Parts: C-alpha cells; structure tokens; sequence
C-alpha cells in the first residue's frame, strides 16, 4: 500500500469541534518541545488553558478525554508515572505524562510558517541564493583539478 | 527451578547470544569519550579559575 | 482550470517530508552543522577585525547565515532531545525496542555530539568574543541593509527595533551555545541530559 | 588558547584522557583494597596534585 | 581553622605553607566524578557478567 | 490573531470521506506545481 492515499486522521484535530482546545492543546505542547522540556502534565495543561480565557471554565475531564482522542489520533504520548507520590491519591491514580508525536511536531512546525504569513503571497526571499550554490559548485570545480 | 542439564544448557544458549547483542566495545569507547570529553572542559574550567 | 494555493503547497510539502520516514524516529543528520555555524561566526570575527570598513550586504549575509545554522541546530536538538527523553526510552525499555533506540541512540550520539562537542570549544570562545559593544557597530551595517532592503512587512518598525532585536537573538544564541554566569548554556543542559541517559 | 585550538589539540587531549582511564583501570587491579573506580577517579584526576 | 591551627607559631620553614596552599584549592565535587564513574563501573560490571 | 481557535479547513481535504479521491487531488496539483504547469483542464485531471 502506498502511503498517499489514505485518510490522514493525524489532523482531525483542526476540525474537530474542539479543535480550539486540541489546537491551543497541541500548540502547548510545541512550545514545551521548544522549551526543551518533558513528561508533561496534564494539570499543569489545565492551568495554563484556564489561564488563557478562552478556557477559564476548562473542564479537566474534558481535558484528558482530548488528550486520549489526540494519543489515539497518533499525535500525542504518555506513560504512566512509576515513582513520584506524594499524596497517596497521585500513587493510586497512575498519573500520565504526556507528549507528542514527530506527527504533531512537524505538522505545527508548518503551520507557523503559514502562520507567519498576511494571505497572498507574503514570503521572503534571500537574493544571494545563486552566488551561494555558484561558490559551492566553485569548490567542486576546485577539487577536480587537485 | 530445578530443570535438566540440556534445558540449561538450551537457555544458557539462547541468553548468551541475546546477552552478546547488547553492547560492543566500540560503542562503549564512544560513550566514555563523550562524557569523558565533558569532564575535561570541566576540569578546564576549574584550571582556568 | 485550476491551481493549488501556497497553503496546499507548503501542506503537502510536509506531508512528502513525513512520508519519506520509517515510523520511530527515521531523521537524518548532516554532521557538518557546527563546522558551518562556526564558520559564519569566524566570518563575524573577520568582520569585527576589518574595522567596518565592508559594505552592509557582506554582514547580513553572514548574519542570516549564523542564524540559519543556529535555527537548523535548535531544531536538530529539540528532536534529539525529545527522542532521548521520550517515555520509550524511560520504562517501555523493558522490551527489544530499548535495543532499537540504543542503535539510532548511539548513531546521533557518535556524529552530532562528537561534531558538537568538538565545535563547541571554539564555538564559546568566539561567542565571549562576540561582545555586544562590537557587534553593535555590526548591527549598524546590518542596519544598513535592513533599511536597503525597504520591506512592506513588519520590519517597518523603527531602526533601534531591529538594533534590539538583532541584540536579543545574539543573546539567544550567546546563551544556547556560551551560556551565561547565571545559568548553563543550554547546550550544557542538553550535555547533561545526554550523560545522564547515557549512564542509565 | 581556545582561539588557539584545533582539532588535532582535542584529539590530543582526548587521547591524554584515554590514558588516564586505562591508568585508572589499571590502579583498580594494583588496589585490590576493593576501593570503589570512583575514589581511583578522584585520586587520578585531581588536578591540585 | 589551619590558620589559626599552632604549627605555624612552631614550624618555621616554607614546605608546610606549600602543603597548606595546596590544600587550600578547591577540589572535585562528587558529582562530576559521580557520572563518569558511574557509567564506567556499570559498562565493566556488564563486561564481567 | 492565533488562528487555534478556529479550526482549519484544509484538514477537511485531508480526513473527508473521499480524502484518497483528494489527497489524489492535490498530490497531482502538486506534481504539475513542480513541473510549473498553469491553469490545469479538470478534463485532464479527471
């Protein structure tokens, strides 16, 4: 099976009806890659949507419902914590820590580019781009006469 | 367990070859010079103050 | 009769990108990054030494460069970091896949940190050289160009904007590489994540 | 100097420290007190001395 | 506490000062050792089994 | 504004019921961009 066909349910998240949450969610989650950081909570991913006010009344069993719709969307990670209790409810309840998938990472990584941009036909362009290749193709030149 | 000598010596097999596929020396020598290497720009570091 | 709008264009391109892979973590390294990123900064160097003499487009030239190399090794971090610290490598390593990770684990380490580690000297050495004061001047040809270059986006905003800005991403990169007396460079953090992973 | 460095000097050093692990091994047979690698390390690589 | 220690109102000559200089630096905190030693005890204990 | 609050419709094409008759689609309107064709007939398409 070729692989250019079929339906690509990775990105169900930015139509879903929550696709505010899974995107704001998802987004979270990149930046957090960007801050070198792992093994995130999901209660810290309440608190933050909560601190956004788009989600001040983000409920938290909506939350981790989502966050099983995107894992099970092969966008997101978790495993469960083996140590760390302090109260013995966190030692009960198999708290996850989550990520996710280089789906997810490079999916947003296009989509800030886009982001970057007013509609038509806002991108840049580096004018030396043809000197560069010509000093490379130069160097091979160089190296056939040694 | 108390298992007959071919059954151990059928297992000791079968781990020795899974054992061997762990690791090899080069992979080791590599491992130690990395953080051996980070250790010495420590050490540079303490020298130079 | 039809056509497809950048949005497609740019999709699909990323889509292409992530088809070419095997699932796990199948990315590649071109081991040269901080020879090349060094090298932009030695054109720095050079540049700091012609006394600001040379015309503006020579230094954005090697601006952009240090920073496309900046930018490229950042996101090469970031996906071998999280590939290290990833829950399979923690306690799903239970099973073969520990092996599996061990090998793409050891081929990353063996090129990128090797090329890494011994860039990195030099690397902090020139980056404590590259002192905002002289590259201050360096920002006035940069700035220079940017005002050559009389673009309809957002760089509109005022010359000292782009002196600042230039000024935070130096300090970005001063920090990921050199670090600071405050704190650890962040290649540091990413040394000592990689020794501790290492040792477990 | 750093500015001076080269990565024939890195390999140098690195090789220095190669040596001083495998000193460090060796030290580990002579010592067969049983002292932890980690005293040995302490005892090879501190630059004080 | 070396300073005020009586050896140096009764010892007169300098090759105590070199030991008490030499004791002055700062040595390795057993972290630095701590990774290196740990990883290198492990990968022989693995070469041993 | 951060376009996450409003979901995107280029996702659409890609988890429609017919996303293999459009991921078909585009994957050859993607192959003419690189061979820098114009104004492609749906004739021809089909």
């Amino acid at each position: 099976m070729d692989s250019t066909m079929k339906k690509i349910i990775e990105a169900s998240y930015l139509t879903a009806d929550s696709a505010a949450h899974y995107r704001t969610i998802l987004r979270y989650f990149y930046h957090q890659h960007e801050r070198m950081r792992d093994f995130i909570a999901p209660e810290e991913l309440l608190e933050h949507m909560r601190s956004i006010p788009a989600f001040a009344d983000f409920q938290e069993d909506q939350l981790h419902q989502q966050l099983a719709q995107l894992v099970k969307w092969n966008n997101l990670i978790a495993r469960q914590d083996m140590t760390n209790a302090k109260t013995i409810e966190e030692y009960k309840k198999k708290r996850f820590r989550y990520q996710c998938t280089p789906y997810t990472v490079e999916i947003e990584r296009m989509i800030v580019q886009l982001e970057k941009l007013g509609d038509t036909f806002q991108g840049s362009l580096e004018r030396s781009q043809f000197d560069r290749l010509f000093q490379a193709i130069t160097s091979l030149q160089n190296e056939l006469e040694n | 367990q108390r298992v007959s000598p071919y059954f151990v010596f059928t297992s000791l097999e079968k781990e020795l070859e899974d054992q061997k596929g762990w690791l090899d020396e080069q992979d080791r020598q590599l491992y130690e010079d990395i953080i051996v290497n980070t250790v010495g720009v420590i050490l540079r570091n303490r020298i130079k103050r | 009769r039809y056509q497809c709008t950048p949005y497609t264009v740019e999709i699909e391109r990323m889509i292409v990108q992530l088809e070419k892979l095997g699932d796990t973590f199948q990315g590649s390294l071109e081991r040269s990054q901080f020879d090349r990123l060094f090298q932009a900064i030695t054109s720095l160097q050079n540049e700091l030494e012609n006394d600001l003499n040379k015309s503006a487009e020579e230094y954005m030239r090697i601006w952009e460069d240090v920073f496309r190399y900046f930018q490229t090794i950042r996101t090469s971090t970031a996906d071998y970091i999280a590939y290290i610290n990833s829950e399979q490598t923690d306690q799903r390593m239970q099973t073969e896949a520990f092996l599996v990770y061990k090998n793409q684990f050891t081929t990353y380490l063996r090129d990128f940190i090797v090329s890494l580690q011994k860039t990195s000297l030099q690397i902090q050495h020139s980056l404590s050289e590259l002192t905002l004061e002289r590259l201050q001047h360096f920002f006035q040809k940069l700035i220079e160009h940017r005002g050559a270059i009389p673009r309809l986006e957002d760089v509109s905003s005022s010359t000292n904007d782009w002196l600042t800005e230039y000024e935070e991403y130096w300090f970005s990169l001063r920090q990921w590489f050199l670090g600071s007396a405050v704190q650890q460079s962040e290649l540091d953090i990413l040394q000592w994540q990689t020794n501790e992973m290492i040792r477990r | 100097n750093s500015k001076f460095l080269n990565e024939d000097d890195l390999n140098r050093i690195t090789k220095h420290f190669q040596s001083r692990i495998g000193k460090a091994k060796e030290l580990i047979q002579l010592r067969n007190e049983g002292s932890t690698l980690h005293q040995v390390l302490k005892e090879v690589l501190d630059y004080r001395k | 506490i070396q300073l005020r220690s009586p050896k140096l109102s009764k010892d007169f000559k300098p090759t105590v000062i070199y030991e008490i200089l030499e004791s002055a630096l700062p040595p390795l905190t057993d972290d630095e050792l701590r990774h290196l030693s740990d990883t290198i005890e492990s990968m022989d204990q693995t070469q041993q089994q």
